[PDB]
């Protein structure tokens, strides 16, 4: 610590020591179920992006390992999460919305994003938490004479909040005269249908696009992958893994009046201080595993090696094990030095009016007030 | 069909520091919390209406607040148009079961469907709509009122009953039928909540209300 | 048409608050230091001049 | 967490500094209480005869009956001051307890 | 009266309580929560916002330190002056004005 | 800049403690002119006769 | 021979001046003005330039005010001994050589 | 040092409760219970 | 955002805009017709309770 050879008389602030964990402890909510990844990728016909569908993935257990084998996409764009991640952490619910687009419509599916399709057909929030996949289908949605049965909105009176949708088609009023549901030189159809044919340009492609959305925690957890758990330790330092919330510290049941659609409990630092089991509804707190500060006291180099241990703040009851001799002192408690009853000036101080020496007792350090 | 809507009586009443909810899911004590949020403000100026119905405003969300012991009031519309053309919710207790669907009842394709617990069982019945990202929160508290005319002195914190999912435009509600309720609407707000030991919203402060609560906050 | 830096300063959210004392409450306390060293000596110091 | 230690240890000698700042602070405290208070070089101790030509000095010489022999006045003034614990006394041990 | 002393406890209790308060901000960040940005990404990307929070906290324990020195140097020259008092006033019979 | 206000909002309590300094030093220049300055009780004044 | 007091007026000018010219640097970013980078940019590409400015314009606030607490300091001493020569020069005589 | 709102002048002068700018002061007084700003 | 006056400002023809010490603008030329308009920040200040 002191980057040297030598070490002169007094005492010197090494480095802090800590209590290691034992075990790891996983605990994850009793959910059998399988998530119906499948059918939301193989369909025989997706929707509109003007019309685009919303089903409700909950309480099962999602694989997102198995959705490479479903679709040929080169990517699985994340936003706030990375695809290796996925299997661990957990949400509680997850949204999946599928619709075809173009090819130069797929960086408008971002958040933050605008244009024509993310402010008249389908906008995502700007703290999206979720994956977009893309992928090409040129040959399941396009026909040689032209794919009609595709279409997109052009007009609108103003612009769309995130996750929103417009299924209602009248006539736009694009001037001071009234339309009254004729579509004459100031009015014109909301709906314009997109022209897929195979002999296009890689951009102008169809695009068939899936994006799923998370909830990160916030709700019970319903959506938890194939991490299996393991049964619930107390007092002891553990590693523990409360859905996908993990850590390191002592678990030990609480006095914490949770009203019921509270799952967490938060600190003044913003860390977790209470949880709530997801198998068995009890609360549990968490407290840091057992540390402070070491202080070497010591004559010089030159004098002798010998050495005095101090463990600042520290119970000898929470000492794990260094000499022989044991004194309790204010201002921690002291190993390797024994405690006279005569009085000294200070040679090396301690604290709290204690402070110790180096002599004759042959020769040993000693600890006095 | 018929009418039957025995015409519409407004007055106005002061909301005496009402209409506070709790943030979040996570749980506090003994700290200080300043959160942002659509809240109803501190001392404004809420609606009270009387049938012994047009369309009314969904100004950001909704505060209602019903007083009844008879036990007449029942249930919630929401939307834009109440016909089969647009979306709109259809909230209607059996006292059993809340119904909520998106398309159409007539009011004598579709999205979702739900049902639930009943809400209900000298009382205040206070209710928090809002509509945020496609998402619909509820916020309910009862209270055993006294002293029967007007809104009570005091705190009650609206603790979250359901969070529905129905991703929808809302523009207008109306009131499912002596009757008498109070309206008013969110604005957005920063406040400052004190939780107690046992982790209960017991006082708040308005930043925004004057000059002594500015510097409170 | 000459620009003022102190302009400059203000709107760009430096601004300069004004002293509690001003210089005529200076200027009377320097005439009373100065009157009652000149007509007591230094008794005014230790208590009545 | 061993990724930040990891990256922590890329930025340089800004922990150590800042240690030894505070170790010089913490020092220099205890320097300016002893050149303050320790001015005298013997404990000196008043006579029992407690007369001094009627000057009384009963409430600032200390008072054997408590277990700290501080004064009436140095009592009162340890009083007013709402001086918190600071965590002496085994804090670690303190925030044990299931409170 | 004692509001010097008073004023000292304060100052050394709210810089700690600002220093405990300062871990819940992002600094640019996705999450406050260390274990929860290890969690969600991948290597690189929490290395990214491991670095952030790691240059907010730096910046926040400097500016801890550089006060806490400031407020030394203070309480170094009020110990200097009381030091002084306790040699001329109580040690002796002070001839200067005011002193 | 509201934009730059809500990711501002994100740094935590500096511009509060920047604050809380120069009040510091903004109080303690009065301090410092009161603790010269304003040393006598009354305000003597001279006679005519010079 | 007043170059004393010109130099405290001088030095808070400058201190200002600075301050204020230090709203010209970009700190890496395009533009070191904002409404050019939220004109040019999206909302993604632009909050890192946004971060850039926030951070060299918090770093320059950190000098001016450190800078501001050092002279405090020594001006709070020179009020100190401005202090003790009205006590101890004016009102009173005194036998201290060359004081 | 600018403009006051809510406290009322007096021609009288005490000893400074709360400071306010050049000479100006402000306290709180019973001659009602209202406050007040004086030199 | 402010305040925009005619100003007398002396713009060269080549000149469209005018920039301060602090890096920001201080006087505009209409792209429409030929007028030289000075840009001041709107009426802000400090509260204290
Ligand atoms: C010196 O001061 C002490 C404390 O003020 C005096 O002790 C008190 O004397 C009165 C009556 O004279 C008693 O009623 C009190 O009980 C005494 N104790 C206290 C703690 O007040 C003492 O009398 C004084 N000395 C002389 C010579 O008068
Ligand atoms: C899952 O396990 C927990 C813990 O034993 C138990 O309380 C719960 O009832 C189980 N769930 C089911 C569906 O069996
Ligand atoms: C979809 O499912 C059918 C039968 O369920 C299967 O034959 C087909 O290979 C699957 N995939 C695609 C891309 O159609
Ligand atoms: C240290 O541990 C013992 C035994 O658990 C306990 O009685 C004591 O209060 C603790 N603290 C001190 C300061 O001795
Ligand atoms: C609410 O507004 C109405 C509008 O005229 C007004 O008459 C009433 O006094 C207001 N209520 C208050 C200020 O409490
Ligand atoms: C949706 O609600 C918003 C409210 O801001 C309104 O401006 C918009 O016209 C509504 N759109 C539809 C289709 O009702
Ligand atoms: C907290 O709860 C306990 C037990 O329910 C109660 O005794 C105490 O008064 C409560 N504290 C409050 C309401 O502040």
């Amino acid at each position: 610590t002191l980057k040297s050879f030598t070490v002169e008389k007094g005492i010197y602030q090494t480095s802090n020591f800590r209590v290691q964990p034992t075990e790891s402890i996983v605990r994850f909510p009793n959910i059998t179920n399988l998530c119906p990844f499948h059918e939301v990728f193989n369909a025989t016909t997706f929707a509109s992006v003007y019309a685009w569908n919303r089903k409700r993935i909950s309480n099962c257990v999602a694989d997102y390992s198995v959705i490479y084998n479903f679709a040929p996409f080169f990517a699985f764009k994340c936003y706030g999460v990375s695809p290796t991640k996925l299997n661990d952490l957990c949400f509680t619910n997850v949204y999946a919305d599928s619709f075809v687009i173009r090819g130069n419509e797929v960086s408008q599916i971002a958040p933050g994003q605008t244009g024509n399709i993310a402010d008249y057909n389908y906008k995502l929030p700007d703290d999206f938490t979720g994956c977009v996949i893309a992928w090409n289908s040129n040959k399941l949605d396009s026909k040689p004479s032209g794919n009609y049965n595709y279409l997109y909105r052009l007009f609108r009176k103003s612009k769309l909040k995130p996750f929103e949708r417009d299924i209602s088609t009248e006539i736009y009023q694009a001037g001071n005269r009234p339309c009254n549901g004729v579509a004459g030189p100031n009015c014109y159809s909301p709906l314009q249908s997109y022209g897929f044919r195979p002999t296009y340009g890689v951009g102008h492609q169809p695009y068939r696009v899936v994006v799923l959305s998370f909830e990160l925690l916030h709700a019970p957890a319903t959506v938890c992958g194939p991490k299996k758990s393991t049964n619930l330790v107390k007092n002891k330092c553990v590693n523990f893994n409360f859905n996908g919330l993990t850590g390191t510290g002592v678990l030990t049941e609480s006095n914490k009046k949770f009203l019921p659609f509270q799952q967490f409990g938060r600190d003044i630092a913003d860390t977790t201080d209470a949880v709530r089991d997801p198998q068995t509804l009890e609360i549990l707190d968490i407290t840091p595993c057992s540390f402070g500060g070491v202080s070497v006291i010591t004559p010089g180099t030159n004098t002798s090696n010998q050495v005095a241990v101090l463990y600042q703040g520290v119970n000898c009851t929470e000492v794990p094990v260094t000499g022989s001799n044991v004194f309790q002192t204010r201002a921690g408690c002291l190993i390797g030095a024994e405690y006279v009853n005569n009085s000294y000036e200070c040679d090396i101080p301690i604290g709290a009016g204690i402070c110790a020496s180096y002599q004759t007792q042959s020769q040993s350090i000693i600890a006095y007030t | 069909q018929c009418v039957n809507l025995i015409t519409r009586t407004q007055s106005y009443t002061n909301s005496f520091t009402r209409g506070v909810y709790y943030p979040d899911k996570v749980f506090r004590s003994s700290v200080l919390h300043s959160t942002q949020d659509l809240f109803l403000p501190f001392f404004s100026n809420v609606t009270w209406f009387h049938a012994i119905n047009p369309a009314l405003p969904f100004n950001d969300g909704v505060y209602f607040a019903s007083t009844e012991k008879s036990n007449i009031i029942r249930g919630w519309i929401f939307g834009t148009t109440l016909d089969s053309k647009t979306q709109s919710l259809l909230i209607v207790n059996n006292a059993t079961n809340v119904v909520i669907k998106v398309c159409e009842f007539q009011f004598c394709n579709c999205t979702f469907e739900y049902v639930s617990q009943p809400f209900l069982m000298k009382n205040l019945r206070e209710f928090v709509f809002k509509n945020i990202d496609g998402y619909f929160k509820i916020y309910s508290k009862h209270t055993p009122i006294n002293l029967e005319r007007d809104l009570p002195q005091g705190f009650s914190a609206l603790e979250p009953l359901v969070d529905l999912p129905i991703g929808i435009n809302i523009t207008r509600f109306q009131t499912l039928l002596a009757a008498a309720y109070y309206v008013g609407y969110l604005q957005p707000r920063t406040f400052l909540l004190k939780y107690n030991e046992n982790g209960t919203i017991t006082d708040a402060v308005d930043c925004a209300l004057d000059p002594l609560s500015e510097t409170k906050c | 048409a000459a620009r003022d830096l102190i302009c400059a300063q203000k709107f760009n959210g430096l601004t300069v608050l004004p002293p509690l004392l001003t210089d005529e409450m200076i200027a009377q306390y320097t005439s009373a230091l100065l009157a009652g060293t000149i007509t007591s000596g230094w008794t005014f110091g230790a208590g009545a001049a | 967490s061993t990724e930040c230690s990891n990256l922590l240890l890329q930025y340089g000698s800004f922990c150590t500094q800042l240690k030894r700042a505070l170790t010089g602070i913490a020092v220099e405290q205890d320097k300016n209480t002893q050149e303050v208070f320790a001015q005298v070089k013997q404990i000196y101790k008043t006579p029992p005869i407690k007369y001094f030509g009627g000057f009384n000095f009963s409430q600032i010489l200390p008072d054997p009956s408590k277990p700290s022999k501080r004064s009436f006045i140095e009592d009162l003034l340890f009083n007013k001051v709402t001086l918190a614990d600071a965590g002496f006394i085994k804090q670690y041990g303190d925030c044990l307890g299931d409170i | 009266a004692l509001g010097k002393l008073q004023d000292v406890v304060n100052h050394n209790a709210q810089a700690l309580n600002t220093l405990v308060k300062q871990l819940s901000s992002k600094f640019g960040a996705i999450s406050s929560v260390l274990n929860d940005i290890l969690s969600r990404l991948d290597k690189v990307e929490a290395e990214v916002q491991i670095d952030r929070l790691i240059t907010g906290r730096l910046q926040s324990l400097q500016t801890y330190v550089t006060q806490q020195l400031i407020r030394a140097a203070e309480i170094r020259a009020s110990a200097n002056l009381a030091a002084t008092k306790m040699s001329e006033c109580v040690l002796g019979q002070s001839k200067r004005v005011d002193f």
